[PDB]
């Protein structure tokens, strides 16, 4: 229990940041899927403030 | 909304059948553009523009 | 006829019905790249195991 | 009348969730709580 | 102990070896 | 009724051109449209599934045909 | 168990339309307080259909409210009465929010469903926070084909006599009588054996529901009157791109001239994109059909149901402010200005928030 | 093949076929004999 | 306000509705006449039968 392996250890850490990589993506498609709640009718917003959801756009 | 108010809609899609003829290749379309804008003046009384 | 003028509407009209549902095409469109993280993230899982199996 | 009026006012689950299982189908709280209702009835 | 012991430690196995694709891993999932 | 026929035709004008009897030439609806009534775009949305299910969803066709 | 749980009684023949007491299922949301929905099954059809729809944790309906699947008069374990007066059948529901201590609901329907559900709206629409009808239209169906069919069957099932007819002759009946695989279907489910074998009948009162049909006046089902007026609160409509019962090209108006809110196709009325097939009326059935339906389902809940006519979504509710008529209030020293309207709890007459509140408010004080 | 064309022409059943799930008949089985054992 | 003329357009509104319901209104007032007629019919169904009865 204390000390499992050398080999152990390599994927131990690989696997974790491995998973850190795909929770980071799952985190981004989470996080948009909340702040969409508050986007609704594209077609009744005003130009420059469907722009400012789509931070980015203008630039 | 550029998809509800047929002023932008004539407008925008009418610019975009222009500036796409550029790939008939005749010269660069940001010299001469300035052109057909003056030369529309001169054929566009038969529609009194 | 002369339907130029009556393309630029189709084709405005198209694009508005596609907005009205832009949330649930992109939703449709993250489902998929879910299912692909969720099977990246299946591999932690069993490792996390080894331990009790050991 | 008084006393009348006083009247007035797990484990299936996990029975059926390991029948759902071993078939590997995709199984909902709602479905096996209607058969563990379907069940008693 | 004798029975029931190693259900769990059967489903663990048969995820890692289902999810083994080249036969490099078929083997160390066999091993 | 007995008179009916005779009546009716004596009252009223039918349509003499047989125009919709050529079946390309019929009209989809993009000729006399609708601006401004509430059901403008579902209107828009009938004649886009008229050019399609004439062309099978290949309005390709539509384009090379005559309008 | 818990989540779900449907009261259970015995229908009643009722000859005072007001004596008309409403039975059906409700199913408990997630989380402690949240508003209620009543929704209305087609007619003659199960409510148990729709148990997966607000059930299914990918589309997560609870989450947001408590749903109420109510069966109307002469339908399911509902009372029973000759009358199907949209009037009648509205203050029904009343009646049965107030004994279930509901102060205002929302309100949905799946085809007839959602003529009865506009119905409320249409006479209690100071208690209807909105509406969501699903293939329907405040309209006269008595000469569409669907409905028709519907009401061609209804016809057919009144001449089996349970009494002398066997098991196995009603199956014959139905198969022959009956093309439509779904509507068979729901009539042999609705079909049930009283306490003691006695025998069997149909759960729907078929006598009463023929009249309506058959007569095919303005009483009917299938039509819609004007004495039922204007709903003047928030209404979503979705229906199939190919639908039998609610078409594209004209049966959309009907929604402008009843609903006044209605802004129009792409805000309040979508049509999803399906083929030409004559069970689309059953969405639920088909993922395709629900998942649109359930998206735009939790974004009328969420966003649009319940909130004021002149402000856009709920987002707006506490920084868009109001114009104000002049002359307006009884108070003569006010200086008239934009108001942001009062938006009350889903139950606040049944309950004492507010009076809670109030003195926590004053201990801050 | 032919005698099989020729001739084609339960609560659980339908709790079932509501959410719309295939089910097989070992799986009917077993639920009934759950509710009868 | 002087609503003379309003007043003649809500009965006109409510007459259109008594003239919609028109059939519905009067099979109803004709469903307790028939009752009255079933039930003096109903001397004639005990009578034809004391024949069989004697
Ligand atoms: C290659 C270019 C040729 C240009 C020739 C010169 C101008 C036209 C002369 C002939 C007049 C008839 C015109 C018919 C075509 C209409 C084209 C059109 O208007 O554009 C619609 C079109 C979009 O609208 P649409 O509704 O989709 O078009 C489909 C048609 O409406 C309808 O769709 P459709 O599919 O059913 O029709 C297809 C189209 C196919 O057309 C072709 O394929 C062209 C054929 C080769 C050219 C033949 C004409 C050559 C003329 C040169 C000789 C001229 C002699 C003059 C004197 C000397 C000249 C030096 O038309 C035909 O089928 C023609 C068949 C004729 C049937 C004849 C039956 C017997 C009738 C007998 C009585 C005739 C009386 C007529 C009254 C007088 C006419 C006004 O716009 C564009 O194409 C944009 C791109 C530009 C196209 C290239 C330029 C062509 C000229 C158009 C004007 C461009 C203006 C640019 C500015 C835009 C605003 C800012
Ligand atoms: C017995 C006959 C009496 C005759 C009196 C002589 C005429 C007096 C004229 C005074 C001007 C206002 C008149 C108001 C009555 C209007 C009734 C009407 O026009 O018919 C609508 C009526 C139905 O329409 P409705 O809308 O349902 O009626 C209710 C009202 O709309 C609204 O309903 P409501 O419930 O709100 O009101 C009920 C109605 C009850 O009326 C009565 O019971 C009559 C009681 C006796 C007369 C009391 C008012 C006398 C005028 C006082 C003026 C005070 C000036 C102070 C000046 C101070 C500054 C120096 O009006 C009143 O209560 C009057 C109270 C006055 C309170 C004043 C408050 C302070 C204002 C101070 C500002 C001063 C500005 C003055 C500028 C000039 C005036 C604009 O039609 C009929 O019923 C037909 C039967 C007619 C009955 C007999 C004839 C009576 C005369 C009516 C005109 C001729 C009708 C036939 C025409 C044929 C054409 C084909």
């Amino acid at each position: 229990s204390s000390a499992s392996s050398k080999a152990l250890d390599d994927i131990e850490n690989e696997l974790s940041f491995h998973a850190a990589i795909w929770l980071n993506a799952y985190a981004d498609y989470t996080m948009f899927l909340f702040e969409l709640e508050e986007y609704n009718d594209p077609n009744d917003y005003l130009m420059h403030e469907n722009f400012d959801f789509f931070r980015g756009l203008e630039t | 909304n550029p998809n509800t108010e047929e002023n932008t809609i004539d407008s925008d899609y009418l610019a975009a059948s222009g500036t796409v003829e550029a790939e008939k290749e005749i010269t660069s379309i940001d010299d001469y553009l300035g052109l057909v804008f003056a030369i529309a003046y001169v054929f566009g009384v038969f529609f009194y523009v | 006829p002369l339907l130029q003028r009556f393309y630029r509407r189709a084709a405005a009209n198209e694009i508005f019905t596609m907005e009205a549902f832009y949330h649930e095409n992109i939703e449709n469109k993250l489902r998929n790249l879910m299912r692909i993280t969720k099977g990246q993230l299946e591999y932690w899982d069993i490792h996390t195991s080894y331990g009790e199996i050991r | 009348k008084r006393l009348l009026e006083k009247l007035n006012t797990a484990p299936q689950n996990l029975e059926v969730e390991n029948i759902l299982k071993r078939y590997h189908i995709n199984y909902t709280q709602a479905l096996i709580d209607e058969l563990v209702d379907w069940k008693t009835g | 102990q004798a029975p029931g012991n190693q259900d769990k430690i059967l489903k663990w196995i048969s995820t890692l070896s289902n999810k083994a694709t080249t036969g490099e891993s078929r083997s160390y999932c066999t091993q | 009724s007995l008179h009916e026929k005779m009546q009716t035709d004596y009252l009223w004008v039918k349509d003499h051109s047989q125009a919709d009897s050529w079946a390309k030439a019929r009209t989809h609806g993009y000729n006399y449209i609708a601006h401004t009534v509430p059901n403008k775009k579902e209107r828009y949305e009938m004649i886009w599934r008229s050019m399609g299910k004439s062309t099978d969803w290949e309005l390709e066709k539509f384009r090379l045909g005559k309008k | 168990s818990r989540i779900i749980n449907h009261l259970r009684g015995d229908p009643v023949y009722q000859d005072n339309t007001k004596d008309v007491s409403l039975r059906g299922t409700f199913l408990r949301g997630k989380y402690d307080d949240l508003p209620t929905m009543i929704f209305f099954t087609e007619a003659c059809d199960l409510t148990a259909n729709w148990i997966p729809f607000f059930t299914n944790p990918q589309y997560d309906i609870l989450a947001h409210r408590n749903v109420w699947l109510l069966n109307p008069r002469n339908f399911g374990n509902s009372d029973r009465h000759p009358s199907f007066d949209l009037q009648e059948m509205s203050d029904d529901v009343m009646r049965f929010m107030y004994s279930q201590k509901i102060s205002m609901a929302t309100l949905g329907g799946h085809g007839i469903g959602g003529k009865i559900a506009l119905a409320v709206g249409c006479y209690h629409a100071e208690r209807v926070t909105g509406v969501f009808s699903i293939d329907s239209s405040p309209m006269d169906q008595r000469y569409h084909e669907a409905f028709k069919e519907f009401k061609g069957y209804v016809n057919a099932l009144t001449e089996i006599n349970f009494k002398t007819w066997s098991d196995k002759d009603v199956k014959v009946f139905l198969k022959e009588n009956i093309k439509d695989p779904k509507w068979r279907s729901i009539f042999t489910n609705n079909i049930s054996k009283n306490a003691k074998t006695q025998s069997d009948s149909f759960n729907f009162e078929i006598n009463y529901l023929n009249h309506n049909l058959n007569f095919n006046k303005a009483d009917s089902l299938g039509n819609w009157a004007v004495k039922n007026g204007i709903y003047t609160g928030r209404a979503h409509f979705i229906f199939p791109e190919y639908s039998r019962w609610v078409h594209l090209a004209t049966n959309t108006l009907p929604m402008h001239k009843v609903c006044a809110r209605v802004k129009g196709f792409g805000h309040d009325i979508f049509y999803v994109q399906g083929d030409e097939n004559p069970l689309n009326h059953w969405v639920y059935d088909f993922e395709n059909y629900a998942n649109v339906v359930a998206s735009k389902l939790n974004k009328f809940l969420h966003s649009y149901d319940g909130v004021h006519a002149l402000l856009k979504d709920r987002t707006e509710i506490g920084n868009f402010m109001i114009p104000d008529r002049i002359k307006s209030r009884n108070d003569s020293k006010h200086i008239y200005g934009d108001y942001s309207p009062a938006h009350l709890h889903h139950n606040w007459r049944f309950n004492h928030i507010y009076e809670k509140h109030d003195e926590l408010d004053k201990k801050l004080n």
